[PDB]
C-alpha cells in the first residue's frame, strides 16, 4: 500500500519518494516538482529504459518499493 | 570541461545505471565509447548497440556529438547512425550528463516519433504496419547487435 | 562543502565560483552562469529550462544565495 | 545546521520549517513568512525591506532554496 | 516568541555591545529593563538612562513597547518617556532584536528629528538656539541620569 | 589597509577590508555586496552615533579591528 521509492535526480543525486501503488505518474512527478523544483512537463521519467507515460500508475508498470527511477528532461525525436 | 568529464567518469565507474556504459577508449578523454542494452519487452530486447561519444571543447555548454556504430532499425535513427534528438541540438542542457543522454537515447528507442522522422520509409511502416516494424527491428537486432 | 551542478566545482565566498540564484530557486556559480547561452537578455536554468531574465548588471545583477554562504562559511570555521 | 534568521529555529528539509526566498535573495523559513504582514499581496523582506510579491499560492508559491536543503541534508548524514 | 525572547538573552548575557544592556526583571520574561548609555561627545555624555520593554505575545513579529524610566530631555521623547520612533511602530522589521532596537534609540538621541516633534517646544529650542539645547540636555542628564 | 569589524542585522559578524579614507558610502556598499542590503536601508552606529554618509572613517576615528552595528534606517517622529 505504502512504499518507498528512489529517483536518480538531474543533479545524480539519489532522492527517495513516499508513494502508493495507485499513484500516477503525473502524481510522481508533483513529487518530484515539490522536492526539485522540476516542472512536471519538464521532467521524463524511465524505468528499465523505457519512458513512464502519465495517464499509467506505478501498478501499471509493476514498480515495487526501492526500485529506481531515473530522471531526464523532456525530449523530442526529430 | 575536463574536469566534469572526470567526474562524469567516476560516477560512470562508481555507480552507473543498469542500462548502459560509457568510457574513452585509448588515452583520449573526449571520444569515447558507449554501449546501450536494448529494453526488455521491446524488438530490441536482447540486443547490445554501440555508439560514439565526441565532447567539444566547451562542453558542458555544448553538446557532445553522440552517434550509433551498430546498425539499428528506428525512424529518428538513420544507416549513419546519426541521431536526430532536440537535446543534441536545441534543447541540449550543461547539466545533462552522458549517462542521462544514453538513457534519453534508450526511453527514444521504445517511444520514436514518427511524425517528425529521420528515416521516412521506417516511419510509414511504423505507422501503417507495426507487426512488420517490430518483426524487422527484431531481425535487425539479432543480425547487427548479437 | 557543496559543488556547482554544472561544473561540479565547488563553491567560492566570493569571485567566479560564488553562488548565484535563479526566479526558479536554483543555484548556479557564477562563471557557469557567465556561459550559459543568452537569447536575449534571458536564460534557461539547466536543472527545469525555466527563464531567468537578466537586467542591465547581467548575471551580477542574479542575487547570492546568502543563506548557503552563511552555511559554507560557518562549516569553514 | 543553520537556523531562521527570524524565530532562530532551525530550517527543516520540510514543512511548516522549510526555508524559502525571496526575490532579493535572502532565505527565511516558511512559519515565519505565512505570519509576516501583509501589504496588500505582497511581503517586506525583514532583512532589506525590499518587497516580494505574493501569487495566489501566497507562500506556498515562493520558491524553497533548493541548494542550502542539499547542504543541509548532506550535513545530517 | 518564548523561543527568540530566550536567543536574544543569550547573546546579550554572553556577547552584549558595549553601549546597552537589557533583561527580564524578575521572573517575567515580557517585561524587560534596559540600559542605556549615553553617547560620547554629546549632551548625554556620562549619563546612564534606564527604560522598560514590553513584549507582545505574537513577537516578533509585532513590535515591543519601549519607553524611557529615565527623565531625557530630547525633541522625539516626551515627560512621560515615550519614544516616537518609527521602526517602534510601521517600519518594525521581525529580524530587529531588542539589542538593535537599543542601539537605534542612542543613534537617535544625538540624532533627532525636529522637523517632526513629538515635544514642539524642545524642538524649536533644538532649531532656533542650539547652544542652549546642548546646556539643558546636559542638565537634565547630569540633574535625572546620574 | 586596516581590518574593520560589522555587526549585521542576523547577529553574525563580518570582516571588511578597508582604509581611513575610505566613506561611509563605501563601507555601506561593501555591506550590499557581503549581504545584500541597500545602503539607502543601512544605518550604522559606532560609539552610540549614527555615521554620515559624506564623512570618512578617519573622521569618526574609527581604527584598525573596530566594531561596527548594523541597523536599519529609522526615523523619529
Ligand atoms: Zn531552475
Ligand atoms: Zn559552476
Ligand atoms: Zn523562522
Ligand atoms: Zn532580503
Amino acid at each position: 500500500s505504502h512504499m518507498q521509492i528512489f529517483v536518480k535526480t538531474l543533479t545524480g543525486k539519489t532522492i527517495t519518494l513516499e508513494v502508493e501503488p495507485s499513484d500516477t505518474i503525473e502524481n510522481v512527478k508533483a513529487k518530484i516538482q515539490d522536492k526539485e523544483g522540476i516542472p512536471p512537463d519538464q521532467q521524463r521519467l524511465i524505468f528499465a529504459g523505457k519512458q513512464l507515460e502519465d495517464g499509467r500508475t506505478l501498478s501499471d508498470y509493476n514498480i515495487q518499493k526501492e526500485s529506481t527511477l531515473h530522471l531526464v528532461l523532456r525530449l523530442r525525436g526529430g | 570541461a575536463l574536469k566534469r568529464i572526470h567526474k562524469e567518469l567516476n560516477d560512470l565507474a562508481r555507480d552507473p545505471p543498469a542500462q548502459c556504459r560509457a568510457g574513452p577508449v585509448g588515452d583520449d578523454m573526449f571520444h569515447w565509447q558507449a554501449t546501450i542494452m536494448g529494453p526488455n519487452d521491446s524488438p530490441y530486447q536482447g540486443g547490445v548497440f554501440f555508439l560514439t561519444i565526441h565532447f567539444p571543447t566547451d562542453y558542458p555548454f555544448k553538446p557532445p556529438k553522440v552517434a550509433f556504430t551498430t546498425r539499428i532499425y528506428h525512424p529518428n535513427i538513420n544507416s549513419n547512425g546519426s541521431i536526430k534528438l532536440d537535446i543534441l541540438r536545441s534543447q541540449w542542457s550543461p547539466a545533462l550528463t552522458i549517462s542521462k543522454v544514453l538513457l534519453s537515447i534508450c526511453s527514444l528507442l521504445c517511444d520514436p516519433n514518427p511524425d517528425d522522422p529521420l528515416v521516412p520509409e521506417i516511419a510509414r511502416i511504423y505507422k501503417t504496419d507495426r507487426e512488420k516494424y517490430n518483426r524487422i527491428a527484431r531481425e535487425w537486432t539479432q543480425k547487427y547487435a548479437m | 562543502v557543496l559543488e556547482c551542478g554544472v561544473c561540479e566545482d565547488v563553491f567560492s565566498l566570493q569571485g567566479d565560483k560564488v553562488p548565484r540564484l535563479l526566479l526558479c530557486g536554483h543555484t548556479v556559480c557564477h562563471d557557469c552562469l557567465t556561459r550559459l547561452p543568452l537569447h536575449g537578455r534571458a536564460i534557461r536554468c539547466p536543472f527545469d529550462r525555466q527563464v531567468t531574465d537578466l537586467g542591465d548588471s547581467g548575471v551580477w545583477g542574479l542575487k547570492k544565495n546568502f543563506a548557503l554562504l552563511e552555511l559554507l562559511e560557518r562549516l569553514q570555521n
